[PDB]
RNA sequence: AGACAACACUGACUAGGAUAGCUGGUUUUCUGCGAAACCUAUAAUAGUAGGCAAUUUAAGUAACAUCUUAGUAGGUACAGAACUUAAUCUCAGACAAGAUGUAGAUUUUCAUACCUAGGUAUGAAAUGCAUUUUUUUUUGUAUACAUCGGGGGAUCGUGAAGAUUUUAUCGGUGAGUAUGUAGACUCGGAAUGACAAAGAUGAAUCUUGAAUAAUCAGACAUAGAAUGAUAAGGUUGUAUGUCAAAAGGGAAACAGCCCAGAACAAGAGUUAAGGUUCCAAAAUUAUUAUUAAGUGAAAUAAAGAAAGUUUUUAUAUAAGUCGACAAGAAGAUGGGCUUGGAAGCAGCCAUAAUUUAAAGAUCUCGUAACAGAGCACUUGUUAAAUCUUAAAAGCAU
RNA sequence: AACAAAGCACUUUGCAAAAAGACGAUAAGUCUAAGUAUUGAGUGUGAUUUCUGCCCGAUGCCGGCUGGUUAACGAAUUUUCUAAAUUGAAAAAAAAUUUGGUUUCAGAGGAACCCCCGGUUAAUGGCGGCCUUAGCGUGAGGGUCCUAAGGUAGCGAAAUGCCUUGGCCGUUAAAUGCGGUCUUGCAUGAAUGAUGUAACGAUACAACAGCUGUCUCUAUGAUUGACUCAGUGAAAUUGGAAUAACUGUGCAGAUACAGUUUACCUCUAGUUAGACGAGAAGACCCUAUGCAGCUUUACUGUUACUAAUUAUUGAAUACGAUU
RNA sequence: AAAUUAGAUGUAAAAAAAAAAUCUUAUGAGGGCGGAUCCGCUUCUAAUAUUUUUUUGUAGUUAUUAUUAUAAUAAUAAUCAUGUUUAUUACUUAAAAAGCUUAAUGGCUUAAUCUUGCCUUACUGUUUGAUUAACAACAAAUCUUACAGUCGCGUAAGCGGGGCAUAGGAUCACAAGAUACAAAAAGGAAAGAUCUUGGAUUUUUGGAAAAGCUACGCUAGGGAUAACAGGCUAAUUUGCGCAAGAGUGUACAAAAUGAGUGCGCGGUUUGGCACCUCGGCUUGACUAAUCCUCAUGGAUGCAGAAACUAUGUAGGGUACGACUGUUCGUCGAUUAAAAAGUUACAUGAGCUGGGUUAAAUACGUCGUGAGACAGUAUGGUU
RNA sequence: GGCUGAGUAGCUCAAUGGUAGAGCAUACCGUUCAUAACGGUAUUGUCUGUGUUCGAUCCACAGCUCAGCCACCA
């Protein structure tokens, strides 16, 4: 009920206030005070060892969490006319 | 307020609590600080009343009568005794307010004592007073050490040797 | 009269057709495993369902349990008085400079009136002790400018005016690293317990598939709470265990306590709790002390009293401790007052003296009031060579 | 002391085809009754003397409007689907109107009960306050609020009185009783009748005299049982028993456990302290989404009964009402 | 006393340079070595932090003072300032309180508050991972992610699937819309199905349309809940003791007396719990906290006698009658005295049945009524 | 959701398109030789709002409040 822990590195808050995991990794406990010198937060690491607050100049460590698959290559396939012989679609113009 | 009726609401009912039992070393209220003497529970802790207190006084003010002295209390009545009637049946809520007590811990102060007055009247104005208080009470005079629980830190006695488990 | 209608009538008898979440009963042996009396829902609370979960035996296991190491969440016991709550206590002012006076010594410096650059005087300062000073007709430093009204007095005082002042008085305010207080105070803060990771150990204890139960007033013990009355073999949670469903040894007898988990025998076998003079298996086994009351010895009755006794720690003694005995224990003075009377000794006030070997303007009796008899106190005689007095603690009465 | 009762009172019944009332799966019909308002039925009270007061608001019943409401009926309305036709559309097309079938909506007027008005207490029922006073008390009296009306006469510590053993008087050596009397009667009261006598009562209470073994205080005597012998021959009951005392223990009151004590074995007549003695699910309390009977402004229903109307069942005239 | 307004912390703002060390990091040198970016050891460089650290520098400008010949040098003071001084900017300013739809707790001050602009994502469908597998089951719930569709705000990043968080019940039936599934011979339709939506003291709120009496009562059970007794307890008592001593006693605490209290015993009264579901007569037994009888201490208050108080002591006695159903209690008159208690408040397979006390009846009161009452009255298989 | 009635001064009641009243409960005065009666006067003003009409306690609409029966009551 209320913010007593903040969310911190990889992690999100929800309406009530509930801290959840924004990646797959390890929870961590911790407190930054150079954001915030009266505000303890919760974190989310990819590595067990590493130890948060990371450093402030130290580049960000994020995973890709991307699969590769070959692309699909479908071209412009479209028939205009149904298995039973009728046009897919009848187009109207109106004049004036 | 006063020491015998507090600035507090009958109607909020209180827990019956327990006096405090120091086990750590705490020897809170266990010497005479303003006055030259005092009276101290020695026996055991208990939960004194407004009533036993008062009388207590009178006591000590009835054999002190048309003398110079100062008197200071150490307790003050803040614990709301509910008694819920002894005919009644066990249940349907708590009681109803019957009087104001005070707990107060085993060799602890209870009065102190300030005036020209000779020691032996002191003592005995006390020793009036201590037979009509609940327990077992003790003259005490300024300067003589504290008590940690039962046991008193006479002859350079301190706390850490008490905690020390090597004691043989 | 709920009276009678053929054993029966608040609605007979007889034949046909019921239910009962309630009570009772449910029949041979061996073997393996082995609960619960809790949660949620219910027209429920004597019931029932779904979970937790007992069982069967197949798939799995990086399973589960425990410890170690590292890490994390959270604020109890404790401790403390920071914040908050009750009550209580103390303080509310300190220093430097300046100013203001006083008796001085009449030396130096300085300023003026002068005389003739020195003396002559004059004063002032220097100097010692008082003395004023936090909002003052006293500024500064350091500090919370550090305090305001009401009421009771003493001054100045005007045509009544209340300006100025005082309090070991009241209330408020300020300060305190002052004292206590705690279910809804926690700045400090355990152990325990909980979560997850790796490793190691272990009696498969774990999960899943399939099949499929019982149970849903629990009791006591220990710790710590609420409730009651700090009562209940009371009621109600939490932690742990036992009983329930566990026999056996111990607690005289014993569901719940102390040990220990019974497949059957044998053994002066080895042990646990517990015990060892006899009933009754094993010590009348050793060491140092206490008690004299059968206290006590397997269920602590209290406060309290007291030349019971022991020990310790102080202390007295041939400079005669302790006890007794002999005498003394004065004088100013019947203190002053009070009172019919108050002479040490109804009551009130005072109780610096004086002289003595010592003698309270009086500690206990006594008188209407005196007198008188004792005491504190003093000298002497008797007399102890571990032998005085008090306090504390232990065990007893 | 309850019921009945003579007496008293109220409601009802005109008899023309059925007097009312009661009975009749439900009628014909029967009793009433071969009766007729001084008859029959129902209701309460309960001879007689002296009496029976106030209130029709509530409830019930009775009477009454060409009134209000008003189901059926019904003036005026309205809709679903579909067939055919017409119109429209004539693009991939519905849609609209009329008729047939089918299926909905709908309410001016229009009964009783009810609303409204009046009547009825020997109908069910009801029958209060608060101030002030000629001096303190006591209110002839006065003022005021409320109600349908405010308990009248009489009776009154009663079969009614909790406080209470009410106050006083009589009765007893001694009165929580009984009788008389006074009142503030928690919570008397007039046909759920009020009140006072005569007579009556195996009613209930109290007192007096006499009388007595009721008692002080029991004794003796008689018969039948009880007891013994002979003859015949039950029953309830019974887990099994070698079935003592004490203190303790314990599902909390021990012949049975612990400890100690005491006791030779076995019967007879007495006795009933215990065997939480026996018998009776006897008695109380609670539980069951167990029963029964009864009550009612419980829920949901059926009837007596009342009201309207199609049908059996055809007309005439007059008047009033909506307009 | 209580109205409005103004106030209520401090610091900094020319500019640094350099050496080593203690860690910590690095998607730095693709470092090196074992097994470019994987991993435990690893040097070097760089960055952040920490030392009070070893220091060096602390000018320039304006002014003052001093020396030197208007300038130079040194020292001291001032110095954010090219800018509407109402300056501005950055940092700091305990806690509580106010505010944030509503109680309370927590939280927010760097936004979740306030002000303003534009807006209506208070959107549609499907869906991820959780609440150590929500409520110790299931269901209705809570938080959260992604994709597609297309809208808003914003320079942009991005934010929005209502509100700072925690307090509003289903099905069925009914009603309003959509979907085009099926259409009981066939073409339609009716009635159904899917999606969205609305109306609930469905408040016994996992969801029945529901008033009482029985003393005329019945059956099945429970003693899993009562009354009597026993058991545990001892608040209480009409049961007692000890300790202390205000006070009374003409004097004088303790002859007698003993305020409000404290420490206890005991199990007699009224109670708590729930282990367990009357009185009289006859005849005893036992206790001792003693009414009489025996011995005895104290008693300005023991002259004697009598009585008061207390210490031993339970052998024997403690009677008669009136009232009441009574134990209790009141009263009359005697007596050496006419005291108490326990034992299932001893004793009903020993008696009594007056009280309490089922069916009958009346009264008063309560109830619409049937009926009821710790009410009263007469009667009632021991 | 649908429909109907309704309240005027301190108190109790009248007034229907046209003045806004009566009685009572205090108070002042008058009357009387005097008192009590009696008489006169005084205020305390249409439930609220809006609209129609030359003109509104009056008619129309909305609401406050009271009351009648309704609608829902899954
Ligand atoms: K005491
Ligand atoms: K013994
Ligand atoms: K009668
Ligand atoms: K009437
Ligand atoms: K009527
Ligand atoms: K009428
Ligand atoms: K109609
Ligand atoms: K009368
Ligand atoms: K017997
Ligand atoms: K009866
Ligand atoms: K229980
Ligand atoms: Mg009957
Ligand atoms: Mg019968
Ligand atoms: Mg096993
Ligand atoms: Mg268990
Ligand atoms: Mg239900
Ligand atoms: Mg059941
Ligand atoms: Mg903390
Ligand atoms: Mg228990
Ligand atoms: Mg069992
Ligand atoms: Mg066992
Ligand atoms: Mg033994
Ligand atoms: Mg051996
Ligand atoms: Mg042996
Ligand atoms: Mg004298
Ligand atoms: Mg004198
Ligand atoms: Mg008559
Ligand atoms: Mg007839
Ligand atoms: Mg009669
Ligand atoms: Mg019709
Ligand atoms: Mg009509
Ligand atoms: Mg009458
Ligand atoms: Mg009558
Ligand atoms: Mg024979
Ligand atoms: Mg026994
Ligand atoms: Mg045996
Ligand atoms: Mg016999
Ligand atoms: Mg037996
Ligand atoms: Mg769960
Ligand atoms: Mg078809
Ligand atoms: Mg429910
Ligand atoms: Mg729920
Ligand atoms: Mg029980
Ligand atoms: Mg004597
Ligand atoms: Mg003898
Ligand atoms: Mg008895
Ligand atoms: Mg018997
Ligand atoms: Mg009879």
């Amino acid at each position: 009920r209320g913010t007593l822990w903040h969310p911190g590195e990889n992690t999100i808050m929800g309406r009530d206030h509930t801290i959840h995991a924004a990646v797959a990794g390890y929870v961590k406990y911790y407190r930054d005070p150079q954001l915030h010198p009266d505000r303890q937060y919760i974190g989310v690491v990819f590595n067990r060892n590493d130890k948060l607050p990371y450093p402030k100049d130290a580049p960000r460590k994020r995973k890709l969490g991307l699969v590769a698959v070959p692309r699909k290559v479908e071209e412009v396939e479209k028939p205009t006319m149904s298995a039973s012989g009728l046009p897919l679609f009848v187009t109207r113009h109106e004049t004036i | 307020g006063s020491w015998l009726e507090p600035n507090l609401n009958r109607k909020k009912k209180m827990m019956k609590g327990r006096p405090r039992v120091p086990t750590g070393g705490s020897t809170k209220g266990t010497t005479v600080v303003w006055g030259d003497y005092g009276l101290r529970m020695r026996d055991h802790h208990r939960r004194i009343s407004a009533q036993q207190l008062k009388l207590a006084e009178d006591t000590i003010k009835q054999r002190l009568r048309g003398q110079k002295y100062r008197l200071y209390k150490r307790v003050a009545c803040n614990v709301g005794v509910y008694v819920s009637g002894n005919e009644m049946r066990m249940g349907k809520g708590k009681g109803s307010f019957d009087h104001w007590a005070t707990r107060v811990a085993v060799n602890q102060i209870i009065f102190e004592i300030r005036g020209q007055l000779h020691e032996q009247v002191i003592r005995d104005a006390f020793r009036l007073a201590g037979h009509k208080l609940p327990g077992l009470y003790e003259f005490v005079k300024k300067g003589d050490p504290p008590v940690v629980g039962i046991t008193k830190l006479e002859d350079g006695l301190t706390v850490e040797d008490l905690k020390n488990p090597r004691k043989k």
